[PDB]
């Protein structure tokens, strides 16, 4: 008439057993039910914590002179910074030397 | 497009005919429909929370029990009403009733009279019922307490009222002040969350947690965490007046239900079966309740009774079995009346939290209105009617322990009752919170703030006065912070808030406005039916067995309850017969029900499920789906799985489920005003919604 | 490889706690379609439009310095272009939709807010939404900051 | 050491047997069939139920043709195990 | 590399003048021989900070239990370390996969050990807080040691299988393990995070290699003379500058310093304004702020 | 594809759940019911308390208090037979018990 629940669970009532310690029995508290130590040797508790498993030409272009080198073509990108009562602003970027200036329109 | 859709009155094109009729300046036997549908969730969330939830929360007070010399006083209200406002007794006046017009012009509140009927019982006899003039409560314009209800336009300009007189604004010393409508999380649903500053609230925390904001009938409000740490063990804290709460989760599941210890084992692991460290740490979990000698249910009961009973502030005389069901009463899961679904409940927040920590599921955004609602002024009434009752209550018993000192003649009672004068009076602390905005409260009343509630409806033109009944505050302590996360704009909003009407200046983000065919559900149901109904499809209950295993099996949560486990080959075909009922209006579906159907990838997207909600205080919004033909209510969460399209020529075959009623749904009131939005650029129409308001 | 595959791994890319493979992804849709965005303006904004400078009073206030700037102008006559979100291209969904139109992964550029619609003519409603978001993007982060 | 064994009961009492069968021998195959909250029996009382995968079957009260849906299933080895009186044991 | 932008650099420079300032940098360019082509390659990858939460795969933590005798009954554990691959690092020191298990041979299982009878020798809570918010070697080096098994063919994994004995409570060993894995390996050249010689860059056509580091060690870079042309080598740190070149060139290097922040914002300041700032700091020989400890310096009262 | 033949009869087939486990070994273990008195009400068909004595433990399975299963209110419980010599699926009914074992008051 025995039962079978989990390994850490008494399996005539439901409560859950203690660790093993001084005996070769470890016995229920509500029942006195004993089960051996020997039968936790399956019990393998596995844990795996995981680390490294696996292992825009800057924007659109404009036509546009930069300031240092000359080249004509600068690539933009708008933001609005101000508020709403007034303006975008304009961030050009250039290709070769890579500057990069602002205006405010 | 449906008959019925509150929108198949929507004009092809501007008229400019009625300006110039034999018409104009006879007023109208009805107000129009389309003015009375923007203050409609502040009047009908105001008339739940006069009537039917004034009745659901005075039987939420408990009865009031304290000590006499060795007798024992016992009090509850058993009704509480408001009359609608009248000229105070014994005015030599012929019309007894009092308008608004009069309290805007002699700078006065428009106030109905509150008034209960207490019960004093000594030692367990009823011995008297006394009704009670508790206090006056501001009424609400255009409400069923108001003295305009009802009237036609013609008798209302005899009243020195406007015809289209919408209402959702109390008259406070002659100054009208709406609630605005604050956003509070998603009411009755876990939601995963990854913070880092919860890693320093104990000795052993990880940033993995999950909350739940749980509310009872509209009327209380409580918030309540799980952490997940970093032995697996889970806890589980709660703030019960500035006092904040440790409890371990095997503390909690063990003085909830009966069950022995393997059946708790067993629902904690019903997805992840095959697990070795989840099983050992429900293990543990429940191991520490056994630590303390605490093995059945009463002995856990008497255990958290005897921890938790000096904060609680429990009578000197309680039982702790009874002093511990008192925090599970008001703090774990106040929306479920059972012990039994409390625990259903927990461990699925348990499990989602399980999941969040593995890295399986994503957290769930708290800034995104996927899973955020909105809070409606029948609400924050409520909530602060019922604190200041259970305050009046306490002021009693202060009343008798003052009484006590300096004694007078003590008799007993029998109807003597000048107490009851010596009472608190709430004419001026509920008066407070409207003409301030600052909320005043030992409970904090679930909510996230304390200061921006009510405000100064202001009437400069009626395009800043629409806005203040369609206005969606965010939060009124984010204004002060660094962030950008919170107030940016995520595709979630489309068709529920407004992309252009904001402010520019700081509430920026936070004060958004609700798009025009977007609507909060205000209507209180009962969901007495759904679950039978849920049963008679494929959804095998919890206690039952479902025939496939689980974790090829999603959760079904009917409005905070856990209802059972549906096979994942016939939960697709659940969700679609449960929008070909709320669509068509058969088996008691609400309208308003979101059938969110969050599918099983087998990828780190959000925790599958099929989450039924059907409570109030939400966003909705009509589109047309396309399989039947008919309107259906898609809410928050429904939109990010559904296939919407704006125009006839974008809908597909077999893609395409649905369909916005007109393209341009997704603006506000007021940025539909614009002329030609679609060809200015965004901000200046973010500027000229507030150049319409000044 | 089928589009049900490159969708699977485009999920894959997003979902995950890297962020780094989806931010490459982005980094080649905004390549692909800025050699869209600027074959439009050869062929529509120099020798394309109505009136040509001096004739053109917008050309006259952009090159005489006055206020404007050639990209205002290819805003107004030509596409909008590419919606930028502090960096990249628009959030996509906790479901992997663009927006409640788009299909879960949607592969075209309009899905990643790519307008190609000006204020001439019209903005339709996703590509309105997606510039309202850049809108708030830069009135958020003056007013805060 | 000393458990209850209990059979104190207040308002209760122990009943008799029924006349059904206490056999299950090798031809009869036991099957938990699990029926909706408001399902009248007799409404497939000569129909073919299936035993393997899905089949809608026929209905009676409305007549209608596919009114019920009969999910057949597997060896789940359910935890329910049948209590059938025998006549050994009165 | 990134640096700090904006006022909270102006200030770190002129008003607080801090000795530990966030994100220091230091630029050294390379002789353009080509014998000292080869060793910056090497040299790159022997400054940057190899951790072990950086090579690692992943900790595979297995409790058992294992009984025999009436006493002898004990908690068997076992930590498989699967390491990353060597292909999958070539920016770090060219760390060889034997020397990231001399490492676990030698010094982890000291700092593990430690740990381990640091914690239990000497969560369940209800406190109401009333506030708001060799294989003979490594079994040498503890006798709780029972097992080790490291890779042969390839050079990936260990296994200690550590036998404790037993407790009331059932601590964590996969907390312990990930927390201990949090750790510099072999070296951290002191005070030297990364290097980034990615840097071909040149201003008048010289095509010029530039180390650009994000830590500071001056007398570390001094020995590798033959290979770093240390002429023309920069800091961010005017302390580590003042302490090592001088404060007269701990003065071209504010001014370069505060050029080097306007002008990311594309904001021009002329150098005449600069130089007076330079002056004016480093007029005591010091490297003084323009702060309320700056005020003490001065001689009118009523300006204090 | 297999079929059979429906044919209800009607007594009550009791089915059991266990707090503890699968049962999986029958032995010397009593099984008495014990149904409520009064038959003017529903109560007679509705009120039932399930004994299951073992020489160990003892168990208990109620209908009506808190801790009797949702699952034969919400749903009812069938037993098949399947006589496959007459080729019938002849169908009793059901009732399903989830028995906590007694130890004190
Ligand atoms: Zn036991
Ligand atoms: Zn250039």
């Amino acid at each position: 008439s025995s039962f079978q629940s989990d390994l850490d669970f008494c399996s005539d009532c439901g409560s859950v057993l203690p660790l093993p310690g001084a005996q070769d029995t470890v016995t229920c508290i509500r029942c006195g039910f004993n089960i051996n130590v020997r039968d936790f040797e399956g019990k393998v508790v596995k844990t795996s914590v995981v680390f490294h498993q696996l292992g825009e030409c800057q924007g659109p272009v404009v036509d546009r002179r930069c300031p240092r080198c000359g080249h004509e073509g600068m690539a933009y990108h708008t933001r609005q910074m101000r508020s709403a009562d007034e303006g975008q602003t304009v961030f050009y970027t250039c290709t070769n030397c890579k500057f990069q200036e602002k205006e405010d329109s | 497009m449906d008959p019925g859709s509150r929108w198949r009155n929507l004009p092809s094109g501007p008229s400019l005919k009625h300006l110039t009729d034999p018409s104009y300046g006879i007023p109208r036997e009805q107000q129009k429909a389309a003015l009375q549908e923007l203050t409609r969730a502040h009047v009908e969330s105001f008339n739940y929370a006069v009537h039917e939830g004034l009745g659901l929360a005075v039987q939420a007070i408990p009865p009031f029990e304290f000590a006499f010399k060795d007798e024992r006083i016992s009090f509850t209200i058993l009704d509480a009403v408001i009359s609608p406002p009248t000229v105070p007794k014994g005015t030599i006046c012929k019309e007894a009733n009092v308008y608004p017009a009069e309290c805007r012009g002699r700078r006065s509140t428009y106030r109905g009279k509150l008034t209960a009927d207490i019960n004093w019982a000594v030692n367990g006899i009823s011995k008297g019922i006394i009704k009670q003039f508790l206090g006056y409560v501001p009424i609400m314009v255009k409400s069923k307490l108001c003295n305009l209800r009802n009237l036609p336009p013609q008798a209302l300009i005899e009243h020195h009222e406007e015809a289209e007189e919408m209402g959702g604004y109390f008259i406070i010393n002659g100054i009208e002040k709406v609630i605005r409508m604050l956003i509070m999380p998603r009411r009755n649903f876990p939601i995963a969350m990854i913070r880092p500053k919860w890693k320093t609230r104990g000795p052993g925390y990880t940033q993995y947690g999950v909350s739940m904001h749980c509310v009872r009938e509209e009327h209380s409000a409580v918030n309540m965490n799980l952490h997940y740490l970093e032995n697996g063990t889970v806890m589980l804290n709660f703030i019960y007046r500035k006092e904040l709460f440790f409890l371990p989760l095997g503390f909690a599941l063990k003085a909830l239900v009966s069950f022995s210890d393997y059946q708790i084992f067993q629902e904690l692991i019903k997805g992840k079966e095959d697990d070795s460290f989840l099983r050992n740490s429900v293990s543990q979990m429940l191991r520490i309740v056994m630590e303390e000698g605490c093995s059945t249910q009463k002995q856990v009961l008497n255990y958290l009774g005897e921890c938790f009973r000096v904060k609680l502030n429990v009578p000197d005389w309680y039982p702790n079995e009874q002093a511990a069901e008192f925090l599970f009463n008001q703090c774990i899961c106040i929306h479920l009346k059972s012990n039994t679904e409390k625990f259903y409940m927990l461990c699925l927040m348990t499990r989602k939290l399980f999941a969040l920590a593995k890295g399986e599921c994503m957290e769930d955004n708290p800034d995104s209105l996927v899973n955020q609602e909105v809070l409606t002024p029948g609400q924050l009434f409520l909530m602060f009617l019922k604190e200041k009752l259970e305050g009046w209550l306490v002021s009693i018993k202060i009343a008798f322990d003052k009484k006590a000192q300096k004694t007078s003649v003590s008799m007993n009672t029998d109807n003597l009752m000048r107490i009851f004068t010596m009472g608190i009076d709430l004419t001026k602390p509920f008066e407070y919170l409207f003409a301030t905005g600052n909320l005043r409260s030992k409970t904090g009343l679930g909510l996230l703030q304390d200061s921006g509630l009510c405000v100064v409806a202001d009437k400069l033109n009626f395009i800043r006065y629409l806005s203040h009944f369609r206005c969606v505050h965010r939060g009124a302590d984010f204004a002060k912070m660094r962030t950008t996360t919170v107030r940016r704009l995520l595709p979630e909003s489309w068709g529920f808030l407004c992309p252009v009407h904001t402010p520019d200046g700081e509430p920026c983000g936070l004060m958004n406005h609700l798009t025009a065919v977007c609507e909060v559900v205000t209507q209180f149901v009962y969901t007495a039916s759904i679950p039978a109904l849920l049963c008679n499809l494929g959804v095998t209950p919890i206690d039952g067995a479902p025939h496939r295993s689980y974790s090829e099996c999603y959760p079904v949560l009917l409005d905070g309850v856990m209802v059972g486990w549906v096979d994942k080959d016939l939960a697709p075909g659940i969700a679609d017969s449960l929008r070909h009922f709320k669509v068509l209006r058969e088996k008691r579906i609400p309208p308003w029900m979101e059938v969110v159907l969050i599918p099983m990838t087998g990828k780190p997207s959000l925790y599958p499920g099929l989450f039924l909600f059907t409570t109030p205080c939400r966003l909705v919004r009509p589109v047309q789906n396309l399989a039947l033909g008919k309107e259906e209510l898609i809410g928050t969460m429904e939109q990010i799985f559904m296939n919407v399209a704006i125009f006839e020529d974008e809908v597909f075959a077999g893609v395409t489920t649905h369909q916005e009623l007109f393209p341009h749904s997704l603006l506000s009131v007021i940025a539909n005003f614009i002329p030609f939005s679609d060809h200015n650029q965004s901000p200046r129409n973010m500027y000229q919604c507030q150049m319409g308001k000044q | 490889a089928s589009y049900d595959e490159v969708r699977g791994k485009w999920q894959d890319a997003h979902l995950g706690k890297d962020q780094r493979d989806f931010n490459m992804i982005d980094l080649k849709f905004k390549e692909e379609v800025n050699h869209y965005s600027n074959e439009i303006n050869k062929a529509c904004m120099p020798f394309g439009l109505h009136r040509q400078f001096p004739e053109n009073s917008l050309q006259m206030m952009v090159q005489s310095g006055a206020k404007g700037s050639t990209v205002n102008t290819m805003q107004i006559s030509c596409l909008l272009g590419q919606i930028e979100l502090e960096g990249r291209r628009p959030p996509l969904m906790a479901s992997g939709k663009s927006l409640p139109c788009f299909e879960p992964y949607e592969f075209t550029p309009r899905a990643g807010g790519f307008v190609t619609g000006r204020f001439l003519t019209g903005i339709k409603p996703p590509e309105f939404f997606f510039h309202c978001m850049a809108g708030r993007e830069g009135l958020v982060d003056t007013a805060v900051k | 050491s000393c458990p209850p064994n209990f059979t104190a009961k207040p308002p209760a009492s122990e009943s008799p047997r029924f006349s059904l069968e206490a056999l299950t021998g090798p031809d009869t195959e036991l099957w938990l069939i699990q029926a909706p909250a408001d399902f009248a029996p007799e409404c497939f009382n000569g129909r073919h139920v299936p035993l393997s995968g899905s089949q809608i079957v026929k209905g009676k009260l409305a007549g209608k043709r596919h009114r019920y849906r009969v999910l057949s299933s597997c060896p789940q080895a359910g935890e329910a195990t049948l209590l059938a009186p025998s006549t050994e044991a009165g | 590399m990134n640096v700090t932008l904006g006022i909270p650099r102006l200030r770190e420079i002129l008003m607080v003048a801090s000795a530990n300032i966030k994100t220091p940098m230091m630029s050294v360019p390379v002789l353009n021989t080509k014998k000292a082509l080869k060793r910056v390659k090497s040299l790159k990858k022997q400054l940057t900070r190899v951790c072990l939460g950086e090579v690692l795969q992943k900790i595979d933590v297995q409790e058992s239990f294992c009984m025999e005798e009436k006493q002898n009954k004990f908690q068997v554990y076992q930590l498989r370390f699967q390491f990353l691959p060597h292909a999958y690092y070539q920016q770090e020191k060219c760390l060889r996969p034997e020397d990231i298990l001399r490492f676990m041979e030698t010094r982890f299982f000291k700092l593990l050990m430690e740990s381990i009878k640091k914690k239990n020798n000497k969560r369940n809570v209800n406190t109401r807080r009333a506030t708001q918010r060799r294989v003979q070697a490594v079994r040498e080096i503890h006798p709780f040691i029972d097992d080790y098994q490291y890779d042969t063919e390839e050079s990936l994994w260990c296994q200690v299988t550590v036998k404790l004995p037993l407790m009331k409570i059932n601590f964590d060993m996969s907390s312990l393990v990930v927390s201990l894995a949090h750790g510099a390996v072999i070296y951290a050249t002191k005070g030297i995070t990364r290097c980034l010689l990615n840097e071909t860059t040149n201003n008048k056509n010289e095509k010029e290699l530039v180390l650009n580091t994000e830590g500071i060690n001056l007398p570390e870079l001094f020995k590798y003379a033959e290979v770093l042309d240390l002429r023309r080598l920069y800091s961010n740190d005017i302390h580590a500058i003042a302490n090592t070149y001088g404060i007269e060139a701990a003065l071209r290097v504010i001014e370069k310093e505060i050029k080097d922040v306007f002008a990311v914002y594309g904001i021009a300041v002329d150098p005449r304004h600069l130089s007076l700032v330079a002056d004016y700091m480093c007029f005591e020989g010091v490297y003084k702020p323009l702060n309320r400890f700056g005020i003490r310096s001065n001689s009118s009262p009523l300006q204090q | 594809l297999p079929s059979a033949r429906w044919q209800y009869c009607g007594q009550r087939a009791v089915l059991v759940q266990f707090s503890n486990g699968k049962l999986q070994s029958p032995g010397n273990m009593r099984f008495t019911l014990y149904e409520n008195k009064d038959s003017t009400n529903p109560r007679k068909r509705n009120q039932r308390i399930l004994a299951a004595e073992t020489d160990r433990l003892s168990y208990v399975g109620n209908n009506f208090g808190t801790g009797a299963l949702k699952c034969n209110t919400l749903c009812r419980h069938f037993v098949g037979i399947l006589n496959k010599t007459s080729g019938q699926m002849e169908v009793y009914d059901a009732e399903l018990f989830n028995m906590q074992p007694l130890f004190s008051d």
